[PDB]
């Protein structure tokens, strides 16, 4: 029962190994490697759709 | 013939009848930045051939005493021709450069020269704890003259020549580029210095990229001739130059 | 079965060359609330660049999980008051300015903790020193509300039969434990702008939303000849973590731990005129 | 089993990652509820809109002056409107602004930024602005025929109350301290009439601009620090 | 899946034989600044010999590959100058000779590094030493570029939220961390020949491109009723390193930890004349 | 798990590999750029060529006339040009070459050796020279008959200004010192007159040598150490 | 995840394990196992190649 | 591939019976310098006897794999004279009797070695003893042939950039390391009938081939009020040996750490006369 | 990468696994397993063989 | 991982056998000869010949 996942590199120029121990979720270590984001929520928070290209009103 | 060579950029050429092979950098040729690696984000400007050209930087004459002489780039080019107006209006700037030294004399004649360029060759100023300012060691195209005596004068750099002012031994420069004009069997060195710099880009006016050095290894020495002294020229060409950043003319 | 095996980089910048149209991305208006999406490829001739930077480093994970001491304390092994030889703590977040502040930019959050206890100890300064003690023992309590509280260092209370504790020992690494998620409601909450009595009266604010509990301290059972003070440090450090309904960071210094109270404070700094840019 | 300890073991590193016991063994959690306003990356919050007191003058007694850039009808021909260093971490404009505040958590940044000028006058009020943006150089520009030189905008006011100047990234490195000196400067902003603001009869004589900064789509911060804004001299 | 499986010895000699031919590989022509490629089966008669030396050591790898110290520094547990009980020293490399000599040896540098500090105590002398003390902890923090800078011992800068640090317990073995490559350009650079304004004036040399930070250490909470003096010694150890641009190794000792200055030095040692050879 | 602790553990060794946690915990690094001029072997230094200041006569004023050798017109038929001890990480000739600079920062030593000799007189002048290598012996030699018994080479000045002498390796062991005594001697090199130099009216009547010095391609160190050029006092 | 390599011996007269614990490539432990190299980049800096037998001019 | 899988007991007597023949396998003759193969059951009728015994433990990697002392050294933390501070040895197997006289029945060796460091304190005697000194540390420094050396506690040389060193403390195991086989010959050599210079004359014996390096110890950082006496033993544990030429065992007793001197010493012990046997 | 072999026992009346940590051969436990020997070299040294039956001479 | 040390962590047993680290990281050994005279066991020593003094008549 042990996973392997990819860790953080460089562009150019690779596994580590982990394995849970206790019975509770929360004992597991920090889940840092998510990087999804979405800034639509906060900047277009408009109702109808603008286009960039054409004027504002 | 191999000791015939042939140079042309822009509008200017250079013929040698009597050279060398050429040596190139650390076996790279200068080039133009790619996409994959650049920084900035606006369009460059290549003023090819206007910029891309040789340029006779001034001559200095070797005598019986010479003890050697040193040029900084790019500012040595600051103000010549087109090359000094885009370096004057742009904030960064990229370029390779081809370095061509002449020095000729009769088959009875004797000495011998280095020639090296040395990058990054930060130097100490002849008081240890005393500051100089930027003309004891760079004033545009002049040369400057390494001394044979250790320097006394606190507003200048250190000029042992047998240290080359940077606190190392002078016989380990052979390290860096370099070719050896031997009045025996040669009258020119050429050598193509790519663009080495830890960023993809620099001011050119705030930072040397390297510093050409022409040490006599063997003194200058003749006897009966009306010859006094051998002049000695160097001419420099930069090479796929492309500028960044334009704005108010420095 | 054996195993089992388990990056977005910022946007390119795009090649633009000269235009002419009726197009205007640079005008907008600020009217709608809408922050305009415009790029440098939309006012400027402009490069084709491969942008390898990640924003990895920016995730609220990453931007809370480091351990900072939330409190810090001073008990005696032996002396005349009672009260002086443990500590009792109401647990609580907004002790510490810079962890405070950290947190209050977000509305409601929701994450499991770590805490992780410092201890030190030193002999107190008096007239005779010589003595021999051997190593000191520590007890720390947590106590869920409405439980039995200690009066005194001995009292029956420190025999936890349901209280989780930790025994620990000097010279060995420091302790430290899991939390879960542990409040009533779906998030904590670091604001409540609302009463206590349904009446609109009593407690009002953070304060009322305060139902942790207490963590108490003391020497297992060490009484030296001559008084030994120890001190303990806390530090949580959240895990699991998400956020809603961020906030301005605040301006004004702190001046309470359990109320918003503040002074008015200038905007910002000044300089000569407009024009000055030296 | 044999083992050995390596250097570095019993030590509390507060930036660490490992399994530690649960004190609450078998604690069921509160269900989740999807509330609305869910925020993942800073970066988000460093992308939207804030107003910039460019207003700096020294003698503000009110405070809310700050924000208002003053305008008149009658200017000479050519007249700078402002100038702002272009600091974001670290000059007092930028300081304290929804932006600056993110940043001073950090300690490298790079990346493009938005400008947005918004013309708070008349309906019948009208004018043209020029908006340039000068790269790091010796000296910063005195007259407008300087600034034009740089990168700039020609901003004609009309129906659309708002324009937007996108200053480039253009740097000799990838990314650039918050503690700004002289090796990694930015350069400079400045405002200056192109035609001047003229006015019809019964309107005032006086109008206010409004700034906004953000952060484009490109920007990136890394090095996470202690921000100096905030400090305590006792426990509260 | 379970388990994933992932030398080059220097060139040998070659039988040669006599020789009469126009070829000519020992002379040649330094002018070119070409290094001859001959060896000895070029220019005598040797056997046939397999060589199985191998330049695994002379890596750059192998070479940076090892600890050196680069900074120590003294502070005590209680004092009466405030300055006197706390380290702040600003990170460079340039202290201690004998590193920095090795990394001179090249232009640019990239490498991750490794952090290991070494941490001894003793008590100072005095007309009365006996007093029991239980063991000590200290603290090191790492201040990034900008951040706020503790003033005394008991600063509430101490309280670290974001900066990372270390506590640490005498007697156990000495700390240690892992650091990335943190440079803002795409390599480390020892040498900088160039100015900090764009007028060419200013600072000069590598001092300008010096921007790594702090360190600042503490006793945790630690005051003897006698003093106690402490000392840190910190050791760098390269890791997956690469460089480029050799230079001259220093011919003259240093003299500055911030500049190139040096005084002349003889290129070497001298003998009675060109003969001699005893 | 039960396990149980061997000799080493909580050690401190400099010369260690282990894992140790990251303090900067997603740390995104700066992209790589290929500048030019990677080095990946010391060696690689070590086969560059370098000026050997072989005139060390204890008189030398001018630090320069050390790297060259003085040559005569009329010159006892035959007579020493130089002589030298091979020990490039001791003799205080090869102390300070870029070869021995290496090996200094290391104990064993092996291969072979490349001298380089340049004339660097008048196009009219002419010569030959014997350069001998002596293996290891009782007695150094007096005299060229002595010389020419041992690996040498007629050099022959012409067009061609350099000629080579490889130093083969000749030893009983597989690796010498560094620090080289009596056991592990490797010999002598000496120049002698083959003809003298000859020159014609209307030139100079002295002229000068170089030598270069490099390694050949089976060269190797092995077990590093700290040189002993450098030293300081006190902290700078 | 576990990685198989040989250690360094001798010519005439051989396996260890290796696993990584921790996300951050940083922290792996040093690849001293590399001996590629290559010195004309130093030696041989000339454009036109220069043959060892025949005359250098 | 998870798993690869990877004795000779003495030989056995066989039944003989009544013989006459003209076989004759008692009678040999020894001045051929041949050793009789002859076997009990060749002169004697005999059982047959299965043997079950092994020679495991007559190998010599067993019989040298045992860790043995080498040299024991005194250094003082604190004192007037620096050379007492502490101890500078060149590497040599020959001080220590029991385990020279192990090596010295081979001519050649060739093993990897494994070193420990066992190191102990006390306080020096004295009119006043009452002080408080936390855990001391100690330095081991390793300098191959040729390197800088030391001449006092708080050299310049202690900051090893190359030569390796262990930081170790007191109270843990004790140290360990492995050093793989380091000498420039094939073997190494116990003895060497030879002299240093070509013409037999200068150093002789085994002294011209000891060029293994130094060992340097020393205190951390340790400075007490009064002085405390410091002891370290070495021991070496040949791995993986491989010998040659065996030789008689030395029946004089030593004399010299570096010479083979000796006086004349009696064969064996004497008995009444040739037939006493009680 | 793991060796298993059998461990020291009796005649009459035992495995043992082994992993390797370090890249250096040297770092490894002693290989005290190996139980070959020849002694004709020091007590057969004569180049005639000579049969024990026979006469010696 | 949770783990517990059983008696005998942290002794010196003179015969013991342990992995350690390598001091001389990548050292690169002289290559093997094959000198005559090898010896694998203290027996074959022990099987060779030698002359006893069986005449020890204290005088
Ligand atoms: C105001 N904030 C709200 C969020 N809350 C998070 C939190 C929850 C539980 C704990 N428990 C710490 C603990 C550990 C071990 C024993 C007893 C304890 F109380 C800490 C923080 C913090 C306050
Ligand atoms: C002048 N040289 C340039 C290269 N630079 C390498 C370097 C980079 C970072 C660190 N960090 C050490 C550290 C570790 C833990 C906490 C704080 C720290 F500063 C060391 C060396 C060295 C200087
Ligand atoms: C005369 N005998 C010859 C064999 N030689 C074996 C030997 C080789 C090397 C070492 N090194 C010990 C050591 C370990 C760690 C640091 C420094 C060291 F010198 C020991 C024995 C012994 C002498």
């Amino acid at each position: 029962g042990a996973q392997v996942s990819t860790q953080k590199t460089g562009a150019h120029e690779i596994h580590y190994t982990n394995i849970n121990y206790y019975k509770d979720a929360a004992s597991n270590s920090a889940n840092r490697q998510d990087f999804t984001q979405d800034p639509s929520k906060f900047t277009e928070p408009v109702k109808d759709v603008m286009i960039k290209s054409l004027p504002a009103l | 013939s191999d000791r015939v060579r042939s140079i042309t950029l822009g509008n200017s050429t250079i013929t040698t009848q009597e050279c060398a092979n050429v040596v190139v950098g650390y076996g790279r040729w200068p080039t133009y930045l790619r996409d994959d690696e650049a920084t900035a984000e606006d369009q460059p400007t290549q003023p090819d051939v206007a910029t891309c050209r040789f340029y006779t930087l001034d001559s200095i004459k070797w005598e019986k005493g010479s003890v050697g002489w040193w040029w900084k780039f790019p500012e040595a080019l600051s103000d010549m021709g087109l090359f000094g107006q885009n370096m004057q209006y742009h904030y960064l700037g990229r370029a390779g450069y081809t370095i061509h030294v002449q020095c000729n004399a009769s088959k009875f004649h004797q000495g011998c020269l280095l020639v090296v360029c040395v990058p990054e060759a930060e130097m100490g100023g002849a008081v240890v704890g005393q500051a100089f300012s930027a003309t004891a060691m760079a004033n545009g195209d002049k040369a400057y003259e390494f001394t044979s005596a250790t320097q006394s004068d606190q507003t200048k750099v250190q000029t042992a020549i047998h240290n080359a002012g940077m606190g190392v031994g002078v016989g380990n420069l052979t390290i860096y580029p370099h070719q050896w004009i031997n009045l025996r069997t040669n009258n020119s060195a050429t050598i193509v210095m790519p663009y080495i710099n830890s960023v993809p880009m620099d001011n050119m006016f705030r930072h040397y990229n390297f510093t050409l050095m022409v040490i006599p290894f063997v003194k200058l020495d003749y006897a009966d001739t009306a010859s006094t002294y051998v002049p000695i020229t160097v001419t420099v060409a930069p090479m796929c130059a492309e500028y960044n950043g334009l704005r108010l003319a420095q | 079965g054996d195993v089992e095996e388990a990056v977005v980089h910022v946007a390119d910048t795009m090649r633009s060359g000269p235009s002419n149209s009726a197009s205007v991305p640079a005008l907008t208006a600020v009217e709608t609330g809408h922050t305009s999406q415009v790029t440098p490829s939309d006012t400027m001739q402009t490069r084709h660049v491969k942008n390898y930077h990640s924003r990895s480093e920016s995730t609220v994970e990453n931007f809370l999980g480091r351990s900072a001491c939330v409190y810090m304390e001073e008990y005696k092994t032996t002396d005349n008051d009672v009260n002086k030889k443990f500590v009792a703590w109401p647990i609580n977040t907004k002790q510490m300015v810079q962890m405070r502040r950290k947190l209050e930019m977000f509305t409601y959050l929701r994450f499991d903790m770590e805490v992780t206890f410092v201890i030190t100890s030193r002999q107190d300064p008096g007239t005779t020193l010589a003595q021999d003690m051997p190593v000191l023992t520590h007890q720390i309590m947590y106590v869920p509300p409405g439980g039995p509280i200690p009066a005194k260092v001995d009292d029956y209370a420190w025999q936890t039969s349901t209280n989780p504790s930790i025994f620990w020992t000097e010279g060995n690494a420091p302790a430290r434990m899991s939390i879960p998620f542990i409040s009533i409601g779906n998030a904590y909450s670091n604001f409540y702008d609302g009463w206590s009595n349904f009446d609109q009266r009593g407690s009002y604010g953070y304060n009322t939303l305060n139902n942790l509990g207490h963590i108490y301290v003391r020497h297992v059972s060490g009484s030296s000849p001559h008084p030994i003070t120890s001190t303990i440090r806390v530090y949580f450090k959240p895990k699991h973590t998400r956020a809603w309904v961020p906030r301005p960071p605040r301006l004004c210094q702190y001046k309470k731990a359990f109320s918003v109270d503040f002074t008015p404070t200038p905007i910002t700094d000044t300089r000569k005129d407009i024009n000055t840019v030296t | 089993l044999p083992t050995m300890n390596t250097p570095g073991s019993t030590q509390f590193l507060t930036s660490d990652d490992f399994q530690s016991p649960c004190a609450l063994p078998q604690f069921d959690v509160t269900p989740s509820m999807n509330i609305p306003g869910e925020v993942k990356n800073l970066m988000e919050i460093a992308e939207v809109d804030s107003v910039v007191p460019v207003n700096n003058v020294q003698d503000t007694t009110d405070q809310m002056e700050m924000f208002r850039i003053p305008v008149t009808i009658n200017a000479p021909l050519q007249q700078q409107v402002f100038g702002l260093r272009l600091q974001p971490g670290l000059d007092s404009v930028f300081k304290h602004t929804l932006l600056g505040e993110i940043l001073n958590y950090y300690a490298h940044w790079s990346g493009s930024m938005k400008l947005t000028f918004v013309f708070c006058g008349s309906a019948m009020a009208t004018g043209k602005f020029l908006i340039a943006y000068s790269p790091p150089g010796a000296n910063p520009p005195k007259t407008r025929k300087d600034a034009m030189l740089g990168t700039h905008i020609i901003w004609d006011i009309g129906l659309q109350s708002s324009c937007v100047l996108c200053v480039p990234w253009i740097s000799q490195t990838h990314y650039r301290l918050v503690q700004q000196d002289e090796y990694t400067s930015a350069g400079y902003v400045t405002c200056w009439y192109q035609t001047g603001m003229i006015v019809p009869p019964g309107t005032p004589n006086s109008s206010s601009i409004m700034c906004f900064a953000s952060a484009c789509n490109d920007f990136s911060v890394r090095m996470l620090r202690d921000t100096p804004f905030i400090s305590q001299d006792n426990k509260l």
